[PDB]
RNA sequence: GCUAAACCUAGCCCCAAACCCACUCCACCUUACUACCAGACAACCUUAGCCAAACCAUUUACCCAAAUAAAGUAUAGGCGAU
RNA sequence: AGCUACCUAAGAACAGCUAAAAGAGCACACCCGUCUAUGUAGCAAAAUAGUGGGAAGAUUUAUAGGUAGAGGCGACAAACCU
RNA sequence: UCCUCCGCAUAAGCCUGCGUCAGAUUAAAAAACUGACAAUUAACAGCCCAAUAUCUACAAUCAACCAACAAGUCAUUAUUACCCUCACUGUCAACCCAACACAGGCAUGCUCAUAAGGAAAGGUUAAAAAAAGUAAAAGGAACUCGGCAAAUCUUACCCCGC
């Protein structure tokens, strides 16, 4: 049984939702946004 | 001949005879200017100039004075969609010179006049096509793109 | 193409919410 | 490197290669001293061409011809139409010798014939 | 001379046509169409048959099968199941609108009673003379097989032999006399060719 | 990207096809049948896996023993390498000794 | 003469030339060998004429008038071959009992394969032929493992084809569940 | 000096080194061909 | 709004069952795929090593013809690793 | 061993000037690569320009063949063997 | 107007790779691209010899005179056998080895100077720095590790290795 993640889109938006008001590439690129959202929280 | 085992010959042995030849040739129009008595053929690769001499005088009763041949390489340059080469086959060309002062000019096998049939054709589909376009005309500039159908 | 139904259904719901915000009905 | 996929032909290689390989034409003689080629008349195939004056069979056959069932010839059908008539006759006449089969067309051996059926020694 | 990929998709235009080359190039790889296996014996619809369209806008209508495409279980019913398309259309010319038929599946059309002129189901049965025919499963009236124009296109009624056609008398003549001789030996004798030189034995290996 | 834009074709399950409706029938063939047959005799599968279980090294050893003489050469060579590989892994590596 | 490589000058330029049917094999079995020796050459001259026209069509970038004419002559010449080969084949079986005109044998090759070796014609016996005796008609033991790997490859091909047929037949009874019956 | 041009083609050399007859000449060269036939190569040799 | 995105088939995997594969006319061991000459040339013969032993040097499992069990027992071994 | 090292068979090239015994000198073709600059993802995975060493010889070079990795080959640089 | 390495042939290699037509659009910018159709013709070249015995000391170098050593590429006879006569293949190109339409590699003949073969500048401006040159007052190695490079066209010596 090969299991692959199918709802990764929704996992990503959970971070990106809080990054939309940031500046630069850290408002859309998860790799960068996830670090700035953690710092913001 | 082709694709057949030739009986081996030993000295003091019978003549080699072919009753039903599978050699098939085509008379071709030359690509360059040739002498008047020269006729060009495309012949099988396994057909020699001695065969072609005895072939033309045997089957067609053409008196032959000289035969010359050359092997044309077919382009292997084309690629199909898999980037694999497509081979245009090689073929043998023969130059035949007629004997008793005879000459030859390759006939015109597609005369224009004959390709125009005087007899009329009454195909509904073809006629409908030409008829309908003629009835339709260009939009009148002064109507400014208003549909013309409405009689009003 | 990944197996399953739930994420596809859930994504359909999100595309439907966006259409409404894009074209709010009267 | 070299092309491995293309056909190997006499157009390829050096002078010694290109003249040694051919294109499949059968030979009609031999070379002697001086690279003198001797054409052997009997090795040149002679076309046996029939007389076609007043021949009534033409390239095509008219569409107004009755259909027939295909029956490939077999050794039996050939036997029962070219040999049986004479054997059967002589069997009733008590002249059938089961030893002298040459009378009816049997060839005990192919050696000595111009056209030997096996091994075939004639062109099509 | 036939070059059809393994999953070639049959369609309206015939294999090899200009439109078929345009729709199915050598590199095309579409998902296969799943077609119900109908054995060649159980196929009861032929060119010329009269069928009743059972599904579509022309459902309930009747018409003649103008084309059968076996590979899709299709039949084209002349003038029915139609939509509209333009033809001869260029840049300037709008074109000529024509009706164009869409194919139907063997399940969407039923054959019609030979006399009742009503949709009926057929079961292939043999006759007293053992001839496979289409016997109605509802009435028994045998629906005959029509005569569609020979695919070749030759109407034997209007056939007149040309200068390169053999006469029936000559074509049906029998000049063959069975003999224990090859065409080689007979022609040598017929043309009076004499060979005294005996063929010497060869080594075969 | 990465998420399908339409719903997949709906999946219909016949919970009462013959395979499901009769599943488990004869699993008590021994205790209800005077133990003439063991329930393991109902298992269909590879000859080397019927009524038997093991880790992957045991399965490979068991398959090699029982059908190894009948295996294709490429497959037998892979099995020999797999046994050797698992032999080193299970006997020499790991957190616990 | 050379006019026999072309059609009748009246047919030059016509979009169609009406043509009869191809000589059927059965129509030719009624005919003598001498009549088929003549008929062959009537077909040869037509084929050469049709081959000429086909090429000149390509040279002129025009369609060949009535192309099926060429397809008929080929079919008609194929029949005649078959009819003439049936007779010598049948005659060869009666007089010698041999099923093939050319001698041969089943041989192992240097690669371990069983192949039908067609004999060639020679003037010397085989034990004196240098080039012939260089060919190996046997295989050595190092070939054995390769025969097994080739057989196992063939079996893998056959196993996949059969398993795929059973898969696609199962998908048919899903799409058409009225097909089980 | 500049490298890269170590291939100096000759049909004689190519045929004598890697051709069909050279391969069949030794049991190791026959097994070269068997390997290439198993893999299904279009070119078994030069 | 572009570039894109999305797809469900092709086939494949593991089992089971069953012991597979030829010439198709012509060509092909010589420079394979090359119609057609005076030869003799002929096959067999212990794997090793990585690695483990925390080095390494004796030693270090490798289907060999019934699943299970006897048994990781008798036994072998720088009596160590195994 | 189509590069390169060495070898085998059978080829080829070497102008002019001086000197005239010639592994003599000057100097082209040709072979090499001293020094400088350029270039350093180049024109080039070693080049270009100039300047150089040799240039009838232990010369240079075309062709085919030979020696094979526990090895070859080597005017030993542990060189060269795609 | 300017360049000229060159160039033309053969060999080897390569294998249709700037012919025509029709397409698209031609090229590190704007046909050598696609598809069809053509095409290289043997005298040059390649492809060769019936047997058995036997014969074959005396270079080449303008081969003469001289003079050599490293001592060399060119030859038959005897007797048998031997009527039979022009097949087959190469023949194109703007080309090959260098991942390239690569300043490299590439044998022979002939011309070289050319009768043959080619174009250094897309347009402009005319800063730095950089590259390649030419010229340079007075001085003339004061430069520098060193006269390196340039210029000129020198002398004498030391070490090492003949
Ligand atoms: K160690
Ligand atoms: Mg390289
Ligand atoms: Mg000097
Ligand atoms: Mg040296
Ligand atoms: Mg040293
Ligand atoms: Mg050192
Ligand atoms: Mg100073
Ligand atoms: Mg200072
Ligand atoms: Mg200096
Ligand atoms: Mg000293």
């Amino acid at each position: 049984l090969r299991n692959r993640v199918t709802d990764r889109y929704f996992r990503i938006q959970e971070v990106l939702k809080h990054a939309r008001h940031f500046r630069g590439r850290k408002n859309r690129c998860y790799r960068l946004a996830v670090r700035t959202v953690i710092r913001a929280f | 001949a082709r694709n057949v085992v030739y009986p081996l010959y030993r000295l003091g042995g019978p003549q080699l005879r072919v009753f039903r030849t599978n050699f098939f040739i085509q008379l071709v129009r030359p690509g360059v200017a040739q002498p008047e008595d020269t006729v060009q053929f495309r012949i099988p690769m396994e057909m020699t100039r001695v065969d072609l001499r005895n072939y033309l005088e045997g089957i067609y009763n053409v008196p032959v004075a000289a035969v010359r041949t050359r092997v044309q390489h077919g382009s292997n340059k084309r690629r199909d969609h898999r980037n694999v080469r497509i081979k245009k086959p090689d073929y043998k060309v023969a130059y035949v010179q007629l004997a008793h002062g005879q000459t030859f000019t390759f006939p015109d096998l597609f005369p224009e006049k004959d390709e125009s049939p005087e007899g009329s054709a009454a195909d509904d589909l073809y006629s409908m096509l030409e008829e309908e376009r003629q009835q339709r005309q260009s939009s009148d500039p002064r109507r400014g793109g208003v549909p013309s159908w409405f009689g009003l | 193409v990944k197996k399953g139904f739930r994420a596809a259904f859930r994504f359909q719901k999100e595309l439907e919410r966006q259409r409404l915000l894009r074209c709010p009905p009267p | 490197g070299a092309d491995r996929m293309s056909k190997w032909t006499s157009k390829r290689g050096p002078r010694s290669f290109r003249g040694r390989k051919g294109r499949g034409a059968k030979g009609i003689g031999f070379l002697t001293s001086g690279w003198r080629f001797v054409q052997i008349k009997e090795m040149v195939p002679e076309f046996v061409v029939p007389d076609l004056t007043g021949f009534k069979l033409k390239p095509y056959v008219s569409y107004l011809a009755p259909e027939s069932e295909e029956t490939p010839l077999t050794a039996a059908q050939l036997f029962s139409e070219a040999v049986a008539p004479a054997i059967e006759k002589d069997f009733k006449d008590g002249t059938f010798d089961p030893d002298n089969l040459e009378k009816y067309g049997f060839e005990p051996t192919q050696e000595g014939k111009l056209f030997q059926l096996y091994p075939r020694n004639f062109l099509r | 001379k036939v070059t059809l990929p393994p999953h070639y998709r049959y369609g309206m235009s015939p294999p090899g046509s200009v439109a078929d080359k345009r729709k199915n190039p050598p590199w095309i790889r579409r998902r296969p169409v799943v077609v119900e296996p109908i054995s060649d014996e159980d196929w009861y619809l032929f060119c010329g048959d009269t069928v009743e369209i059972l599904e579509g806008k022309d459902a309930g209508k009747q018409g003649k099968v103008v084309q059968v495409i076996r590979q899709r279980n299709w039949v084209v019913v002349g003038g029915l199941n139609t939509h509209y398309r333009y033809i001869g259309k260029t840049m300037d010319y709008r074109g000529t609108m024509i009706p164009s038929e869409a194919p139907l599946l063997h399940r969407q059309v039923k054959l019609v009673d030979p006399m009742d002129r009503k949709p009926t189901e057929i079961e292939w049965r043999f006759t007293e003379a053992g001839e496979r025919v289409r016997v109605s499963t509802r009435s028994g009236r045998i629906i005959p097989k029509p005569e569609f124009p020979r695919a070749d296109g030759i109407v034997p009624e209007t056939w007149i032999d040309g200068p390169k056609d053999t006469s029936v008398e000559d074509a049906l003549e029998r000049t063959y006399v069975p003999c224990l001789k090859t065409l080689q030996e007979e022609v040598m004798e017929a043309m009076g060719i004499k060979e005294t030189r005996k063929y010497k034995k060869v080594y075969w290996y | 990207i990465g998420i399908r834009l339409t719903l997949p074709p709906p999946k219909v399950v016949d919970r009462w096809n013959e395979k499901r409706a009769m599943f488990g029938v004869y699993d008590n063939i021994g205790i209800l049948g005077n133990f003439e047959k063991h329930p393991k005799e109902l298992i269909r599968g590879p000859i080397w896996l019927r009524g038997w279980k093991g880790n992957e090294l045991q399965r490979c050893i068991r398959k090699r023993k029982m059908v190894g003489s009948r295996m294709f050469a490429d497959d037998l060579h892979n099995l020999n390498k797999r046994i050797r590989y698992l032999y080193k892994h299970f006997n020499r590596h790991g957190k616990f000794r | 003469g050379l006019e026999e490589f072309f059609d009748d000058p009246k047919n030059w330029g016509q979009e169609k030339v009406k043509s009869g049917a191809a000589w059927t094999c059965q129509q030719l079995r009624n005919k003598s060998n001498e009549d088929l020796h003549k008929l062959w050459y009537v077909l040869l001259k037509e084929r050469n004429m049709l081959l000429t026209l086909e090429q000149e069509a390509k040279r002129q970038r025009l369609p060949m008038p009535s192309p099926e004419r060429l397809d008929k002559v080929v079919d008609s010449m194929d029949a005649l071959d078959k009819v003439v080969q049936e007779r010598e084949d049948a005659l060869r079986l009666l007089q010698t009992g041999q099923e093939r005109a050319r001698p041969g044998a089943w041989r192992r090759d240097i690669f371990g394969r069983i192949i039908w070796h067609k004999f060639k014609q020679w003037v010397i016996p085989w034990h004196l032929n240098k080039r012939y005796n260089r060919k190996r008609f046997f295989a050595l033991p190092y070939v054995d493992h390769f025969l097994r790997l080739e057989r196992e490859k063939r079996a893998r091909i056959k196993a996949r084809k059969e398993n795929l047929e059973r898969k696609k037949a199962k998908i048919l009874l899903k799409k058409f569940p009225h097909l089980a019956e | 000096k500049a490298r890269g041009n170590e291939y100096q083609p000759s049909n004689i050399k190519r045929k004598n080194k890697h051709g069909w007859v050279r391969r069949l000449s030794t049991p190791a060269g026959v097994q070269v061909i068997l390997r290439r036939m198993l893999k299904g190569r279009k070119s078994l040799s030069h």
